[PDB]
């Protein structure tokens, strides 16, 4: 149908922009954030793909939870996630962010950042290499490529 | 056996310090509700302060009372300086935990707990 | 021995004073920094073209886990639980029983990849080279549960990566 | 002193734990009214909120009767 | 040669023993015991109320210039009447040496704060309080340093469970993080590793 | 009971409650609350969704690992309905739209879909069915919404005789329509009311109370084939209710009487939006309609729930509508509205 074709093209265009312009919030917790710096480094330059760190959560699209999430830190992470406007995505990085990690059976560690925020991508490793994190970012981009919001709305 | 007192010597001065801390907490609940934008009432906060003070009413050791008032002052200055968030202040109220059964028949039904 | 990083005084002769004044009024060190940045601009970047180009790795690399087999097809693991005992993060859960033919083989071999710290202790403690850490590192998932590997998943990883795992173990086994 | 007395009684009547029927100018807080240390402390704080002057802890412990309250307020003006 | 055995230093052992005798003679009112470990570390056990005099002496004395406080922690031994064991590690740069001073306390007995001798004692004693429950009397700002706000209990105590009693999650109904009793999908599997055969005869205790 | 359906634990996140529930319409207000309560219990939750998977993300943290399962579903596909209800002993139906789109009508969302869910669930052997209806569900009602509600209630009762039909009055909460719809009329100058809201009586019910009642209806063994009425503790006139809403929001209250035909035309104007409409003719009819009184049907007190008065939870919803001048004002600063009991 003409309307179906129009909405398909429009949300192909919309998903392309969001996929190609990703702005992670400048947010790192532990040793996993060093591999974020090495992904930002010249070797695996993240700025090629349109992935740029922004300090303010208002101007951020993705939250890369890279490090251990503690009980004393969970409210701040939830606060910045809430203050991030939509559409927003979450990439947990490393064992600590995925589940508990080396500190799973601890009194002061949250066993998974997905207990706090909805996580879109999980990156495995301790720490995941910069290439592993880049693969996770590209996988997030491909996940964005498949979103059909206007197509869902047209048939709604 | 004579022991080194933390404060308060005998029990009367410990009770005096308890009353001082209770006044400090009682005069703080309106400020806590205003600053943290709590949806609870001021009466609810004062009742919670009273309840938290009353669960230690069986203590008969002045040193334990002194340590309790020290920790109460600590958690009061965390509330005054807004070091705490609404998260902890409402953690005081257990708003999300399901009501645990307390009778033998219900406890027998639910599980193996004593 | 020791040295002073900054304890030098400048000469107060007229030529040196004029040189410093020219540096102050004419921003000489700032121009020098500009020249350094321009040189780096005209240099060649150190960026690889991922995913079409991959960063170098070594035979010792610790990536995704795998359960190996003997060349006959028999599983190497003998349910000895040395890896489970030595695991720092307690990421391995093992349950075993005698098999139909009486072999000492596992029935449950779980690794929580969100709990594992990828430290390589399990493959060091294995006396039969059963559990290994393969070369794979691009195995990120979209859901948490997909990272809770079990015995079937680990055996599939071993069957999938057996050639590269065997080559790496052959390359690096004389150092162990 | 009548103004102080009526203000004290008005404050006491607003207290939830205070029974207006049993309330009187000679009613002992602990015995006649059946309160405890913390209730008396809250009463003293409410009295401070009315007359706007600081009552120390040592003096507040000797204010177990409304007549004692009005005597203390009159002495301190 | 014995390549696999650590060589010993009798010179340093004798020097440490002599200095331990020196300090024990100088401060008989507080020093209870002096030991030199076989890897040349001097350890001084003193009365709990001698902390300020002993530390001030070890800092300001001409023959003991331990001007640096390397560390300050506590050890929990529940089998003792005074379960908590406060440990001070001092470094003397002038004589290129290190010393250890150990005192004892229990739950209800305060220990004098040494922030007037070393400024690092401020945060070190804050951590000791937060993690063990030891109260320090004259501390400029004594409060929690590492645990969460409102956290109940001192976690480094031996009787404190490894996972604690509460855990955190985000509840959508109340639109905030909540604290609920700890519940584990997989329980921490406790291992009994000790062998029933004695390893070191040198440390064998009398049957008593 | 199957060996895997026996409850274990202490009713926590990592426990087992023996409840396997397929929750239709879980990507909504009541849906999110019900899913949160089930996951908090520690139950198995299946979430059939037709929307973009991005719009189901708030439901991910609501349960432990593997306890929330998202599967696609159509509503016109009994195959998908069976696929999602095959392995669950509880089926909860909260599907509904306050407006009508091109593809789904009030007949489709309130008659055809609930009847298909009930019929398919009966074949699949689902033990318990919970079906959400409306308190003012009348066959001769002026509102097509409520007429379809009544027809769908009868169809569900016919298809699944062992059902629990719940009839909330008007759910108010953070993501509700009720308090937000009343508090969003600041932009259109004054507040248009039919007969100035003097001829309408309403007793709204709290969302957490409704979700708790839904959860307790599953656990109660003697609520198998029953009908409940979920209403609040106090009944208000519409004028008093809107006045209290605006007082709590600290907005100037400027009511004015607008005749019913004019308000119907206004609602007709606003329903031409391809997106979610701000108001509709059926919405106007429902807002004007007084809540019914059904003393014979059981309710929250019968299911063990003490209904939360509006004066305790109104500030959660209406603090968002305040300005910076009045953001920090406390809950006790506004006198409670005048009730009609
Ligand atoms: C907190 O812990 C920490 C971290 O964290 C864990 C860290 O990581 C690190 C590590 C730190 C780093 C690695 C440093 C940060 C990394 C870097 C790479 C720094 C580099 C910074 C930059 C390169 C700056 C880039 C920043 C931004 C914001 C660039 C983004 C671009 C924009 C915002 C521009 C968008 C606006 C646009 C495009 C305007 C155009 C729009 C229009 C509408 C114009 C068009 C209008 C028209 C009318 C045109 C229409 C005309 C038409 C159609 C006709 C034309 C004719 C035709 C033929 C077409 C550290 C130290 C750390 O401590
Ligand atoms: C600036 C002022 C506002 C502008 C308003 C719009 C103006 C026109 C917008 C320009 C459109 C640019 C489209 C770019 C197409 C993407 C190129 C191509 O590579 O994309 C492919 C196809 O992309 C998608 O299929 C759809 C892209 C957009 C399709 C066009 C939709 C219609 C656009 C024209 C209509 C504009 C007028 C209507 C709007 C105003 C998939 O690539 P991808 O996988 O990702 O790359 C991965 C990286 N690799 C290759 C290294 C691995
Ligand atoms: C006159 C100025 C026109 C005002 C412009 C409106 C700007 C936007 C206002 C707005 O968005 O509120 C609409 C609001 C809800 O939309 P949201 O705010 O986006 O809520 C978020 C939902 N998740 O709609 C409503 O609730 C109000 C509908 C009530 C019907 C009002 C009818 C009266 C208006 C005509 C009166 C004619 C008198 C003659
Ligand atoms: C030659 C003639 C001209 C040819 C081209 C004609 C069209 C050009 C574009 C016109 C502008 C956009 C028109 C509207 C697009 C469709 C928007 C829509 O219907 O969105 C509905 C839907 C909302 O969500 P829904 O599915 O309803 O579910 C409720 C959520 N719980 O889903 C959403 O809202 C999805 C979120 C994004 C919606 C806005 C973006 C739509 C695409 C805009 C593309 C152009 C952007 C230009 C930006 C300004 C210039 C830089
Ligand atoms: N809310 C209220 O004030 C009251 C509500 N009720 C009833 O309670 C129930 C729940 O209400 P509520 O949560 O507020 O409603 P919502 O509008 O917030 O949510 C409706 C849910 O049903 C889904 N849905 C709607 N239409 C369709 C369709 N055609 N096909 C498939 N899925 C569909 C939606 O999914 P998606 O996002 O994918 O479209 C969403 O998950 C409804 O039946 C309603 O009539 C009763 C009394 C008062
Ligand atoms: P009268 O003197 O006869 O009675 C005095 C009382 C009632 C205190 C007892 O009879 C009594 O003297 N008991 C002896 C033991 C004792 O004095 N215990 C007091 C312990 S101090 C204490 O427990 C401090 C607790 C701090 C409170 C924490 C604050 C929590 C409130 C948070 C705010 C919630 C909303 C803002
Ligand atoms: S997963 Fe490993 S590398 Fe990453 S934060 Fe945890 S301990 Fe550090
Ligand atoms: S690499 Fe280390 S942490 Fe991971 S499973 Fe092996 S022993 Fe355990
Ligand atoms: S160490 Fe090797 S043989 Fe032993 S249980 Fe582990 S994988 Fe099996």
């Amino acid at each position: 149908s003409r309307g179906e074709y129009v909405v398909a093209k429009l949300d192909d265009l919309v998903n392309w922009a969001r996929r190609s312009s990703l702005w992670p919030m400048t947010f790192g917790l532990a040793c996993c954030a060093v591999e974020m710096m090495h992904m930002a480094a010249p070797r695996y330059d993240m700025d090629r793909f349109g992935v740029v760190f922004r300090a303010s959560p208002r101007q951020s699209d993705v939250m890369i939870v890279a490090g251990t999430l503690t009980n004393k830190m969970a409210p701040a992470l939830r606060k910045v996630y809430d203050q991030m406007p939509e559409p927003r995505y979450v990439v947990s990085m490393g064992s600590c962010a995925n589940g508990g990690g080396y500190y799973h059976y601890s009194y002061s560690v949250v066993r998974g950042c997905d207990r706090i925020v909805p996580v879109d991508i999980y990156v495995p490793g301790c720490p995941p290499t910069a290439e592993a994190l880049l693969y996770g970012i590209l996988q997030l981009q491909r996940k964005i490529k498949r979103e059909k919001r206007l197509r869902i709305w047209y048939r709604r | 056996t004579s022991v080194k007192p933390i404060f308060s010597r005998d029990m009367n001065e410990a009770k005096r310090r308890v009353r001082e801390l209770y006044r400090a907490w009682y005069r703080e609940v309106p400020n806590t509700v205003h600053l943290f934008q709590l949806d609870i009432s001021v009466k609810q906060g004062r009742d919670k302060v009273r309840e938290m003070f009353m669960k230690n009413a069986h203590v008969t050791d002045p040193r334990v009372v002194d340590l309790l008032v020290i920790k109460g002052k600590m958690e009061l200055e965390e509330t005054i300086n807004v070091w705490k968030q609404r998260t902890h202040i409402m953690r005081f109220f257990h708003e999300t935990e399901a009501p645990r059964p307390t009778d033998f028949l219900s406890k027998f039904y639910v599980g193996h707990d004593p | 021995t020791y040295k002073f990083v900054n304890m030098r005084e400048p000469s107060m002769d007229m030529k040196s004073v004029t040189d410093r004044a020219a540096q102050t009024l004419l921003w000489t060190e700032l121009v020098r920094g500009l020249g350094m940045t321009l040189s780096y601009l005209f240099r060649e970047p150190a960026t690889i073209n991922y995913p079409f180009e991959k960063g170098p790795l070594s035979p010792r690399f610790r990536g995704e886990h795998a359960l190996r087999r003997y060349p006959s097809g028999e599983e190497r693991c003998i349910a000895c639980k040395l890896c489970e005992a030595v695991c720092p993060a307690q990421a391995i859960t093992i349950e075993a029983e005698p098999r139909a033919d009486g072999s000492r083989r596992t029935t449950r071999y779980d690794i929580d990849m969100t709990k594992c710290i990828y430290c390589g202790f399990c493959q060091e403690a294995c006396p039969v080279d059963a559990i290994v850490e393969g070369p794979n590192f691009e195995f990120s998932t979209e859901t948490h549960e997909e990272l809770l590997y079990n015995k079937e998943k680990l055996l599939n990883n071993g069957d999938k990566w057996e050639a590269e795992i065997a080559a790496n173990i052959q390359a690096d086994y004389l150092y162990r | 002193l009548e103004a102080i007395k009526d203000r004290v009684l008005y404050v006491l009547k607003l207290y939830d734990k205070i029974d207006p029927e049993k309330l009187s100018v000679n009613s002992h807080f602990m015995k006649d009214l059946g309160l405890d240390s913390l209730d008396q402390v809250e009463i003293i704080m409410a009295m401070e909120d009315e007359f706007g002057f600081e009552i120390p802890d040592i003096d507040a412990e000797k204010l177990m009767c409304p007549q004692e309250i009005v005597d203390y307020i009159a002495d301190k003006k | 040669t014995r390549p696999t055995i650590r060589p010993r230093n009798d010179v340093v052992h004798k020097q440490l023993s002599a200095f331990g005798q020196y300090v024990a003679e100088i401060l008989p009112k507080y020093v209870q015991q002096v030991q030199v470990s076989c890897f040349n570390e001097l350890e001084i056990f003193i009365h709990p109320d001698g902390v300020i005099p002993v530390l001030t002496f070890l800092r300001d004395h001409t023959n003991a210039q331990f001007k640096s406080l390397a560390d300050l922690t506590a050890v929990d031994v529940p089998t003792r009447q005074n379960r908590f064991e406060i440990v001070y590690n001092l470094l003397s740069l002038r004589f290129n040496s290190r010393i250890r001073v150990k005192t004892y306390t229990d739950e209800l007995t305060p220990i004098e704060s040494s922030v007037t001798v070393y400024k690092a004692a401020n945060w070190y004693e804050r951590e000791i309080w937060d993690m063990f429950g030891v109260f320090f009397a004259n501390h400029p700002d004594l409060r929690r340093i590492l645990t969460d706000y409102g956290f109940e209990g001192h976690p480094f105590r031996k009787d404190f469970p490894l996972s604690g009693y509460v855990e955190l999650r985000y509840d959508d109904e109340v639109k905030r993080v909540v604290a609920e009793p700890v519940e584990l999908a997989q329980e921490f599997r406790k291992f009994d590793l000790n062998s029933p055969w004695e390893a070191f005869p040198a440390y064998r205790q009398p049957p008593e | 009971l199957h060996h895997a359906l026996i409850p274990h634990g202490k009713g926590g996140r990592s426990s087992v409650s023996g409840i396997v529930a397929t929750v239709f319409g879980a990507t909504g207000f009541l849906g999110r609350y019900v899913v949160n309560h089930l996951g908090r219990m520690g139950s198995q939750v299946i979430v059939p969704y037709r929307c973009e998977p991005y719009d189901t993300m708030h439901l991910r943290p609501m349960g432990d690992l593997g306890q929330i399962i998202f599967m696609e579903w159509n509503g016109k596909d009994k195959d998908s309905i069976r696929k999602v209800v095959e392995h669950s002993n509880v089926v909860i139906n909260l599907v509904g739209r306050e407006w009508e789109t091109k593809n789904f009508d009030f007949e489709d969302v309130f008659v055809k879909i609930p009847h298909a869910i009930a019929q398919v669930s009966k074949e699949a052997g689902v033990e318990k069915l919970i079906h959400i209806s409306h308190l003012n569900a009348d066959i001769k009602s002026p509102s097509r919404y409520l007429r379809s509600k009544a027809v769908g209630e009868k169809e569900v009762r016919a298809a699944f005789p062992e059902a629990t039909i719940i009839k909330p009055s008007d759910i108010f909460g953070r993501e509700d329509r009720f308090l937000n719809y009343f508090a969003s009329m600041r932009w259109f100058g004054g507040v248009p009311l039919i007969s100035l809201g003097k001829e309408t009586v309403k007793q709204p019910v709290y969302i957490v109370d409704v979700s708790k009642g839904i959860i307790n209806a599953i656990k109660d063994p003697d609520a198998k084939g029953k009908t409940f009425a979920f209403v609040g503790p106090n009944r208000y006139l519409l004028f008093d209710l809107v006045q209290y809403i605006f007082a709590v929001a600290y907005r100037p209250f400027l009511p004015y009487p607008l005749p019913h035909f004019a308000y119907r035309w206004v609602g007709r104007l606003f329903e031409v939006s391809p997106f979610e409409p701000w108001t509709t003719r059926d919405k106007v009819e429902r807002v004007h309609m007084s809540d019914m009184t059904l003393p014979h049907l059981p309710g929250l007190e019968d299911l063990g729930i003490q209904a939360t008065p509006l004066e305790l939870k109104a500030i959660e919803v209406l603090r968002r509508h305040r300005t910076y001048r009045w953001l920090t004002s406390e809950m006790e600063d506004v006198k409670p509205a005048k009730t009609v009991n």
